[PDB]
C-alpha cells in the first residue's frame, strides 16, 4: 500500500494567504527598486495611486 | 624586486572550522594544497603560515620596480580559475598604464565556499613591495584578434556611449555625423519585499501523519489557509518516494505565495 | 588603502 | 536517488550535494544492500539536515558545528541547539525505499 | 499604437508577461518561452519596418 496527497492552487492572480518563508521591507517610494509583491518580481518605480 | 609576494590563502573563515586553499611559491617548488587549516594571524616567510593540518581534500606539487606580475581568480561550479601575465616595468611607485592579456594556468577542482584571502609576504624588517587590488563584473566587452591571434586591444561597451556605440555597429572606426544611441538607463538602488502577516506554520502533521487515510474511489479534500509553507521541518522525519510539480519549478516553491490551495487524500497499491 | 586607476589591465582569452 | 538531478529540491540537493542547472555529463546508480547493510544495522554512513542557507553547484560542506536557528551559537546541551549531521541506519531486513 | 498593442500576444508561450514566467519558473524552463516571446516581438519590428 501506497499514501497519496495531491496539492492544488492557483498563482500571481488573486488574493493569496499561504506564503513561503521570507522577510518583508518597508515600503520605498519615488525611487527605483527591485520588489517582489506576494511572489511577483519586477524592478521600477512605486507611487501612491488613484 | 626580490619576490616579496609568495602566493595566497582562499577560505571563508580562515580558521580550521573551515577548509581553505594555500597556494604558495616555496622558493624551490610551486604548491597547492586544500585542508582545514590553524592559520597564523601574521603568515610570511622567514614557514610560519600554519601549525598543524587534518582532513586535507587535495593537494598538487610541481618539478625601482621592475617586475609586474598580473593574475586574475575566479571561481565557478566548484573550480578556481587562475589567469596570469607578466610585464616589465621601470615606474616607480605608481601602477602602469597600458594593455595586456593574460593566459589561463590553473583550473582547479576544490569544491569549497571563498569569500575572503590574504597574501603572504616574506619579512627581511620588510623590502619594498607593492601589490594591487581589483574586483570584477559581469559586462560585455569587443575583443580585437590579429592575425596571429594575439589579442592587442578592447572595447568597454559601459564605459561611456561613444563605447557603446561601437560596440553596436561592431567597429573600432565611426565616421563624422550624429546617431541615435539607446535610451536613458536607471539601475535600482533599492530592495522591497511585501508580505501578507502570517504567524502559524502550515498543517504538515495533521495531513500527512494521519490516523486514518479514505479509499480512492471516495477520496477526501481539505481546504489549506492563513499558514507558512516552510517544508524543511519534513527534512528530519518524513520523506517521499514520489515528488512531481507540473506548473511550477520545485526551486522557485520557497520564494512565492498561493492562493486557492486544496489538499487531496487516499490509498493506492504501488502499481497505480 | 590608496586609491589608483586600471586604465586597460585585467582582459583574458575567454 | 531521484533527488540527483538538476532543478530538485530535497535535503541532498539542497545541503549535501546540488547539482548545475547547465550540467553535461552522466548518472549512475545501484543497489547494494548485500555489502552495505546489515543484520545488526550499520550507522556510519550521514547526511546533513540543518544548515542556514542553500549550498552552490558542486561545493562541499564538511562541517560540524551546533546549530542554532537565528544565530546564536550554544553549546549542544542546551535549549534550541542540535548537531546538524544524522545517521541513515541501513538494515537487512529494511524496505526498497531504506535500503 | 499597433505595435504598443502587439505586445499583449502571446506567440505559443504560456503567458505574455516576463515577469511570472521569471518569477515561476527556473532557468532553463524560462528560456524555451522567453525564446518564443523574442521571435515572435522580432518578427512585430520587422513588419513595421518593411
Ligand atoms: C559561505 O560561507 C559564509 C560564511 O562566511 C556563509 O555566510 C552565511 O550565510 C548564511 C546564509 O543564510 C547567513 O545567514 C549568514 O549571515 C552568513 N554569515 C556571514 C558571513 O555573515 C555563506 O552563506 C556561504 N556560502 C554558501 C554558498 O554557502
Ligand atoms: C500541509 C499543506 C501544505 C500546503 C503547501 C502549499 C504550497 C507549497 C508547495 C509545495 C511544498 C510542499 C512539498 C514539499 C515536499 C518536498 C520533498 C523534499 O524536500 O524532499
Ligand atoms: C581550532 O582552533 C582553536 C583555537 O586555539 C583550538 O583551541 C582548537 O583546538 C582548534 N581545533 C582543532 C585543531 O581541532
Ligand atoms: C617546497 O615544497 C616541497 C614539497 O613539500 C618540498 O619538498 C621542498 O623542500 C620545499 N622547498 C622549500 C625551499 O621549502
Ligand atoms: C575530520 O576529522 C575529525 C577528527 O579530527 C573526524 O571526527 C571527522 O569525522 C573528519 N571529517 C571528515 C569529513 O573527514
Ligand atoms: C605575427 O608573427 C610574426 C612572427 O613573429 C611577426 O613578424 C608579426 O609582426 C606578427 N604580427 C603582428 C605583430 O601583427
Ligand atoms: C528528528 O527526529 C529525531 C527522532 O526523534 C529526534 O531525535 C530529532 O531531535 C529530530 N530533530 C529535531 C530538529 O528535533
Amino acid at each position: 500500500p501506497y499514501r497519496v496527497v495531491v496539492l492544488s492552487f492557483e498563482l500571481l492572480n488573486a488574493p493569496a494567504t499561504v506564503c513561503g518563508p521570507k522577510l518583508s521591507t518597508d515600503l520605498i517610494k519615488n525611487q527605483c527598486v527591485n520588489f517582489n509583491f506576494n511572489g511577483l518580481t519586477g524592478t521600477g518605480v512605486l507611487t501612491p495611486s488613484s | 624586486k626580490s619576490n616579496v609576494v609568495r602566493g595566497w590563502v582562499f577560505g571563508s573563515t580562515m580558521n580550521n572550522k573551515s577548509q581553505s586553499v594555500i597556494i604558495i611559491n616555496n622558493s624551490t617548488n610551486v604548491v597547492i594544497r586544500a585542508c582545514n587549516f590553524e592559520l597564523c594571524d601574521n603568515p610570511f616567510f622567514a614557514t610560519m603560515i600554519f601549525d598543524n593540518a587534518f582532513n586535507c581534500t587535495f593537494e598538487y606539487i610541481s618539478d625601482n620596480f621592475k617586475h609586474l606580475r598580473e593574475f586574475v581568480f575566479k571561481n565557478k561550479d566548484g573550480f578556481l580559475y587562475v589567469y596570469k601575465g607578466y610585464q616589465p616595468i621601470d615606474v616607480v611607485r605608481d601602477l602602469p598604464s597600458g594593455f595586456n592579456t593574460l593566459k589561463p594556468i590553473f583550473k582547479l577542482p576544490l569544491g569549497i565556499n571563498i569569500t575572503n584571502f590574504r597574501a603572504i609576504l616574506t619579512a627581511f624588517g620588510t623590502s619594498a613591495a607593492a601589490y594591487f587590488v581589483g574586483y570584477l563584473k559581469p559586462t560585455t566587452f569587443m575583443l580585437k584578434y590579429d592575425e596571429n591571434g594575439t589579442i592587442t586591444d578592447a572595447v568597454d561597451c559601459s564605459q561611456n556611449p561613444l563605447a557603446e556605440l561601437k560596440c553596436s555597429v561592431k567597429s573600432f572606426e565611426i565616421d563624422k555625423g550624429i546617431y541615435q544611441t539607446s535610451n536613458f538607463r536607471v539601475v535600482p538602488s533599492g530592495d522591497v519585499v511585501r508580505f501578507p502577516n502570517i504567524t502559524n506554520l502550515c498543517p504538515f502533521g495533521e495531513v500527512f501523519n494521519a490516523t486514518k487515510f479514505p479509499s480512492v474511489y471516495a477520496w477526501e479534500r481539505k481546504k489549506i489557509s492563513n499558514c507558512v509553507a516552510d517544508y524543511s521541518v519534513l527534512y528530519n522525519s518524513t520523506f517521499f518516494s514520489t515528488f512531481k510539480c507540473y506548473g511550477v519549478s520545485a526551486t522557485k516553491l520557497n520564494d512565492l505565495c498561493f492562493s486557492n490551495v486544496y489538499a487531496d487524500s487516499f490509498v493506492v497499491k504501488g502499481d497505480d | 588603502y590608496t586609491q589608483h586607476t586600471s586604465s586597460m589591465r585585467g582582459v583574458y582569452y575567454p | 536517488v531521484r533527488q540527483i538531478a538538476p532543478g530538485q529540491t530535497g535535503v541532498i540537493a539542497d545541503y549535501n550535494y546540488k547539482l548545475p542547472d547547465d550540467f553535461m555529463g552522466c548518472v549512475l546508480a545501484w543497489n547494494t544492500r548485500n555489502i552495505d547493510a546489515t543484520s545488526t544495522g550499520n550507522y556510519n554512513y550521514k547526511y546533513r539536515y540543518l544548515r542556514h542557507g542553500k549550498l552552490r553547484p558542486f561545493e562541499r560542506d564538511i562541517s560540524n558545528v551546533p546549530f542554532s536557528p537565528d544565530g546564536k551559537p550554544c553549546t549542544p546541551p542546551a535549549l534550541n541547539c542540535y548537531w546538524p549531521l544524522n545517521d541513515y541506519g541501513f538494515y537487512t531486513t529494511t524496505g526498497i525505499g531504506y535500503q | 499604437n499597433t505595435l504598443v498593442k502587439q505586445l499583449s500576444s502571446n506567440f505559443g508561450a504560456i503567458s505574455s508577461v516576463l515577469n511570472d514566467i521569471l518569477s515561476r519558473l527556473d532557468k532553463v524552463e524560462a528560456e524555451v518561452q522567453i525564446d518564443r516571446l523574442i521571435t515572435g516581438r522580432l518578427q512585430s519590428l520587422q513588419t513595421y519596418v518593411t
